């Protein structure tokens, strides 16, 4: 995780029930970028022909 | 593959048919088999080695 500078206030209800208004500066310093793996595979299965 | 009896009777240039001709190569014949190519294995072994 990251230490983040949070601030407790209600702000025009975009933190209504349990939403997180998040500054353009944590974007921007590529906070929470996460970086993702797959696997792709083919075979060649020899046929009569 | 009688290219020089095509070029007398086309009159048309020497060796810059070429392109042409390439140009009528790369033009997809078959167009319909491209629609779904999935072919099965089909293979049964009686004997083996190994």
């Amino acid at each position: 995780g990251q230490n983040m500078r949070v601030a407790f206030m209600p702000w025009n209800g975009y933190n209504f029930e349990d939403s997180i208004l998040v500054s353009e500066r944590v974007v921007q310093e590529d906070r929470f970028t996460t970086i993702h793996i797959q696997e792709l595979a083919c075979v060649s299965r020899d046929t009569k022909l | 593959h009688d290219f020089r009896t095509l070029m007398r009777v086309t009159r048309l240039k020497e060796e810059v048919l070429k392109e042409a001709v390439n140009l009528i190569q790369s033009l997809d014949p078959r167009p319909g088999q491209s629609i779904q190519t999935s072919e099965p294995e089909y293979v049964i072994p009686d004997v083996l080695v190994r």
